[PDB]
């Protein structure tokens, strides 16, 4: 049962279709380097506008 | 949430008089309590505050050095103590729950209220009286003696109105929210000193008087009160 | 400092003294968790001394004015090594062992090595409730299983000079029992850094005083950690 | 993947393998669990990294002798007189985390870490 | 029954030939973080924290027993939640802020509700269907949940009713982290199985497994995007997969780190993964060099705790040494 | 003396400031016990401090700008002597408070957080300055009586003794916890002869001083070894260096930082 169950699974699975990981990658690159700006963490806020001191 | 109180009516001239707030409701103990009265034919003004914890107590310039104020948390009961009322204490109380916390709502609700008759920002309402008809939009202003844009972005002005039966109610805290029971037609802004309150599609209910409530910096002011005639 | 942030840092402050009301409980009640298998009976000796689909049970009890925990884990699964990370910072282990099946002692043996040797129950003592010792009694005074079967070391293994049998006990039944006792602080002494000992015990179901055990153990290992945080010992 | 099982008589010789990739052998504490039918799942032998530290269960005291070699990533355990009562499906336990010397749940139902076995049966 | 493994077995030879054949910048810098607050007042273990959506509030469960509300600025106890299973092994702020959710080795998930007319932060809803411990809870919306549990099952559950909407089944091992997607129609889940899960939270069927890890899983979170997400293990090392691609692009370790990852959370732009580790410190990798931006070597004890508000301004972390700092940069 | 007595006051009162700090800023240890210990670390930065004012002081009346005002002279004197011995009473009840710490830790394991706490920890030490002030603005600004330096006698030998039964009580545990260990398988005379030894040799000069002032006025060796009173204070001086030494910086968390 958990055999044929399993084989029905990874048939299912196989199928998805796939993007190659160059464009994969390059999404998350893209994405990155188009909210970086946002992101105090990475470029520091002036102190005035940080509100934790 | 219940805020139910007594005590006023006939005592000897010149004498004391104790009023309560008997809380029902809601978890009293982490809620501050203030109270407000209220002229027979003119606004409201502050009376009295108890905070969380019972450590902050501010009171009214007026009878600062006189009125006296208290709380029990272990019976869920408030109190106020006044002494040798003159003939200016012929005034109706409110009582009020408020809590402090980032995005808590101030003065969301006001008790029904009780009478007591013996025989600093400014708020200035020169509106006192607007005729308007059902459906169309319309605004009423209140105007104070300085700012009110804190340091951290709030505004401390809270809009109200008072149905022409019953006790007052929350529209908006800090000048921009809305409180829980209440429509989204209703709307306001600040300018600096001078405010305005927005009705975007007036109905039966929204008739009375509208007040203003300044909390930057004690003591605690209203304004004339502008009725409103349908 | 406007007057809603001064009441905010104000319920702050009575929630601080409602942290330091709760730091006061839980620093005085100690923590214990109880590990085991099948058939060691850790749930009859919950059953005996906690009288005196939830996944973890738990069990109070008190002794001389000190209040311990006990976490049993109940309806959990079969694995092991999640859920027990959750169990540092703990005061002792209590790993009752069934010692009349020698089928399943060695598996024990394995448990007992993976709390011993396991990275942050290394600060962790263990208090070993050798259980049913009754069972391996006749086990070996009616002897029809050779222990020497899974255990062809016991046959050159004598008795050891600092037991002390219970009155009316037969000296075969004392060589298995200090025997599986020996195989248990084997690895107790085999590492741990002195920081946390293992703690023997005779126990079984019907053993009425379990709760004094703990008690005097848990004493035991706090005094040796101060006793090793005063480096005198 | 365990192989290396067969048809063996009482007191015969045979040797158990357990190819493995993947998971870096030369790092995990590797084990071997028997479960003969009929009964449970019962942990035989043991080893370490370096192949310093060997347990047995005393019914395989005398005769299975462990072996590991990190370089080809394969574990084995020598048979040399196999007695009729240890016929079983020899399962490849691996502990559960590596630079550690704790393995938990290598006996456990349903593991992740384990080879298919190898059915091993005596006469 | 033999055939069934052997056409098993070739399908796993197919999906990993596929995925074969699928397979073919300034650094940071150095960045420090000056813990900008210290928040103190835990009296136990901490094992789990979540950050409201206002970028401000703050929830963090400790092992005593009790969920605390801070405000982020001014370092203030807004609330403060006793509880009944002081085993608490995640937590999560719902978007709309009325709502918290804890859970932990107890198998039910606890729903708090915050903006109640009475005053009190009281429970909402009691989620009771698993057989094992739960490991990471989230919020989908105000009247849905995602939970995933020890026994080898994820769920979503309707809040109002309190009954999973969907079961999933597809695990084998003790399920440890959770991360809803952006668009809240997608989850990721690690498994102790070295297994990471993809799954469909209206179907209600797994649509893709990874399998690069080489021990359990500890920690999850999408990249902000919503097409990837990270994997935090006991093998000392996290690992960075791509839904689409349904592989694995890095693994971040280093030869001097010996021990296990336990806390991912990724950065707003995603540029910054911080990482929560066993020896004490956390650490912060450039999620695309996988080396070490940083180091918030601040604690004492194990980091068990790590996220990054909705607006990127800081981090917050907190290790067992019943201390939840709060991180930030300066100029 | 007069170099070297600056330089020992010094240097103790740098260790002594450090492990204030230190215990200031890693507060996840603001337990009774190191409240205690950095308590005791600034009673020795004020043995420090008024120790080395006395001779700074002395040093700097050469350039006499203010008045010589006799009466000004016996007040100054009389005041950097009140801090020199506020600062001895407080140091030894801090080690004296420290020793029953280590104690009631040992002896009541599993009580010892419900017994000592922070409120009790803190209120003990206000008690102990507030004894040290008022029992050392009795002694001198009122000086030599039946009472003073009698009873001040008998105070050093009752905590010292106090000082060695606890410390010696411990060492009897820790041998018998060796045995329990060893049955089913030393340091401690270090740490006794240590917490021992050095308290006896720092302070017990000083005190058989002040047991012969008010008994043997009389001998050429009897007032030989008065002499030698700025030895006997040096020899206390090097207790703020040395105290805080042995029983801070031993821990993990302050070896740490």
């Amino acid at each position: 049962a958990q055999a044929r169950k399993l084989v029905e699974q990874l048939k299912m699975e196989a199928n998805i279709d796939r993007i190659k990981v160059s464009k994969a990658a390059a999404d998350l690159m893209a994405y990155c380097e188009a909210h970086a700006k946002e992101d105090p963490l990475l470029t520091p806020v002036p102190a005035s506008e940080n509100p934790f001191r | 949430v219940q805020l139910v109180e007594s005590g006023g009516g006939l005592v000897q001239p010149g004498g004391s008089r104790k009023l309560s707030c008997s809380a029902s409701g809601f978890a009293f103990s982490s809620f501050g309590m203030h109270w407000v009265r209220q002229a027979p034919e003119k606004g409201l003004e502050w009376v009295a505050y108890i905070s969380s914890g019972s450590g902050t107590i501010y009171y009214a310039d007026t009878v600062k050095g006189r009125f006296t104020i208290s709380r029990d948390d272990p019976k869920n009961t408030l109190f106020l103590q006044m002494t040798s009322l003159r003939s200016e204490d012929t005034a109706m109380y409110y009582c009020v729950r408020s809590i402090y916390y980032y995005g808590s709502s101030p003065f969301d609700f006001w008790g029904q209220g009780t009478t007591l008759t013996v025989s600093d920002i400014v708020m200035t309402q020169a509106t006192s009286s607007v005729p308007v008809t059902p459906g169309e939009s319309v605004s009423i202003s209140c105007r104070s003696s300085k700012s009110l844009l804190h340091s951290n972005g709030n505004t401390y002005l809270y809009w109200f109105l008072q149905r022409p039966g019953q006790s007052p109610q929350l529209l908006i805290y800090r000048m921009s929210n809305l409180a829980s029971g209440v429509p989204d037609r209703f709307s306001g802004s600040g300018s600096g000193t001078a405010f305005t309150l927005t009705i975007s599609r007036l109905e039966a209910e929204d008739v009375g008087v509208y007040y203003c409530m300044q909390h930057l910096e004690y003591p605690l002011t209203f304004g004339a009160g502008t009725k409103l005639e349908l | 400092l406007s007057a809603e942030d001064k009441a905010a840092v104000e319920r702050s402050k009575m929630i601080e003294k409602q942290l330091q009301k709760d730091k006061q409980v839980y620093r005085a009640t100690h923590r214990l968790l109880l590990l085991g298998a099948d058939n060691s009976g850790k749930s009859t000796i919950v059953k005996q001394m906690r009288i005196y689909t939830s996944g973890i049970f738990e069990t109070k009890f008190q002794v001389d004015k000190v209040n311990f925990h006990m976490f049993d884990v109940g309806a959990q699964r079969d694995e092991r090594r999640k859920w027990i990370q959750c169990f540092n910072d703990v005061t002792a282990i209590i790993f009752v062992v069934d010692s009349s099946d020698y089928n399943r002692l060695q598996e024990a043996l394995n448990d007992f090595k993976s709390i011993w040797n396991n990275r942050w129950l290394r600060t962790i003592s263990v208090i070993l409730f050798l259980n049913k010792q009754d069972l391996l009694a006749e086990k070996v005074l009616a002897g029809k299983s050779k222990i020497e079967d899974y255990f062809p070391e016991f046959a050159r293994y004598t008795t050891p000079e600092d037991a002390t049998p219970e009155p009316g006990e037969d000296p075969r039944v004392t060589r298995a029992k200090y025997f599986i006792r020996d195989e248990f602080l084997r690895i107790s002494t085999a590492s741990g850094d002195g920081r946390h000992y293992c703690y023997p015990h005779f126990t079984c179901s019907v053993d009425t005083e379990n709760a004094r055990r703990i008690f005097n153990d848990c004493r035991d290992i706090i005094q040796r950690m101060h006793l090793r945080q005063y480096e005198l010992l | 993947q365990e192989s290396g099982g067969g048809l063996v008589q009482p007191g015969g010789s045979l040797r158990l393998s357990c190819a493995a990739s993947g998971f870096t052998f030369s790092n995990y504490k590797m084990n071997w669990v028997r479960q003969a039918p009929g009964k449970g799942l019962e942990w035989v032998s043991d080893i370490s990294q370096s192949g310093a530290s060997i347990s047995y269960t005393g019914s395989v005291k005398g005769r299975f002798t462990i072996s590991r070699d990190n370089a080809k990533n394969t574990l084995y355990l020598q048979m040399n007189s196999l007695k009729p009562e240890d016929t079983a499906v020899y399962y490849c336990a691996r502990c559960p985390a590596p630079f550690t010397r704790d393995c938990f749940d290598v006996t456990s139902t349903t593991y992740a870490y384990r080879g298919q076995g190898t059915q091993v049966t005596v006469s | 029954l033999d055939q069934l493994r052997q056409e098993a077995e070739q399908l796993k030879n197919q999906i990993r030939d596929a995925r074969k054949a699928c397979a073919d910048i300034d650094p940071v810098g150095r960045i420090q973080m000056r813990t900008r607050r210290t928040l103190r007042g835990h009296l136990a273990k901490i094992y789990a924290m979540h950050w409201g959506t206002d970028s401000r509030l703050l929830v963090s469960a400790s092992q005593d027993g009790k969920l605390i509300i801070w405000d982020s600025y001014t370092t203030n106890k807004v609330h403060a939640i006793p509880l009944r299973s002081s085993w608490v092994m995640t937590c999560a702020y719902a978007p709309s802020g009325n709502y918290v959710a804890c859970g932990g080795l107890d198998n039910i998930c606890s729903i708090y509700n915050l903006k109640t007319r009475e005053g009190n932060v009281r429970v909402s809803r009691e989620l009771a269907g698993h057989t094992g411990y739960l490991s990471c809870c989230r919020f989908l919306d105000d009247n849905q949940i995602v939970t995933s549990s020890g026994d080898t099952t994820c769920a979503l559950w309707d809040i109002e009713t309190g009954q999973q909407t969907t079961t999933f089944t597809g695990h084998t091992g003790d399920v440890m982290s959770l991360s809803l997607a952006p668009d809240t129609r997608l989850f990721v889940s690690g498994a102790c199985d070295a297994s990471a899960k993809l799954w469909d939270v209206r179907e209600g069927m797994c649509r893709q497994t990874f399998t690069g890890h080489e021990s359990d899983i500890n920690a999850i979170c999408f990249f902000p995007n919503g097409n990837a997400f990270a994997t935090g293990s006991d093998d000392a090392t996290c690992r960075l997969f791509d839904l689409r691609a349904d592989q694995e692009l890095m693994t971040y370790s280093h030869d001097n780190i010996i021990c296990g990852i336990t806390s991912v959370s990724f950065s707003k732009s995603g540029r910054l993964l911080l990482a929560g580790y066993d020896d004490f410190n956390c650490n912060v990798w450039d999620a695309l060099k996988a080396d070490r931006a940083g180091v918030l070597a601040g604690h004492d004890n194990r980091v068990s705790c790590l996220g990054v508000t909705d607006d990127g301004m800081a981090v917050a972390t907190g290790s067992w040494d019943s201390f939840l700092k709060i991180w930030n940069g300066s100029s | 003396s007069d170099g070297l007595f600056l330089s020992l006051g010094l240097v103790s009162l740098v260790e002594n400031a450090l492990v204030v700090a230190t215990i200031a800023k890693n507060r996840n240890l603001h337990s009774p016990m190191y409240c205690f210990i950095c308590c005791l670390a600034l009673s020795d930065l004020l043995v420090s401090g008024s120790n080395v004012l006395e001779t700074a002081v002395i040093l700097l009346l050469e350039a006499g700008a203010l008045v010589a005002r006799a009466a000004v002279l016996q007040q100054l004197d009389n005041v950097i002597d009140v801090i020199t011995c506020s600062s001895m009473l407080s140091s030894l009840c801090f080690l004296g408070a420290i020793a029953v710490d280590r104690y009631i830790s040992i002896f009541y394991a599993l009580r010892y957080h419900s017994i000592v706490t922070l409120p009790r920890a803190r209120r003990a030490v206000a008690a102990i300055w507030v004894a040290s002030v008022v029992f050392s603005t009795l002694f001198i600004a009122y000086y030599d009586h039946v009472a003073v330096l009698l009873c001040l006698v008998v105070f050093f030998l009752a905590m010292l003794v106090l000082m060695a039964v606890l410390y010696v009580h411990m060492l009897a545990r820790a041998c018998q916890h060796a045995q329990g260990i060893a049955r089913l398988h030393l340091k401690g005379a270090v740490t006794l002869t240590i917490l021992l030894g050095i308290f006896f040799l720092c302070w017990g000069p000083f005190f058989l001083h002040l047991t012969l002032i008010v008994l043997c006025p009389e001998h050429p060796t009897c007032g030989c070894i008065f002499k030698n009173f700025n030895l006997f204070l040096a020899l206390i001086i090097c207790n703020a260096i040395i105290d805080p030494l042995i029983y801070a910086f031993h821990s993990q968390e302050l070896r740490r930082t």
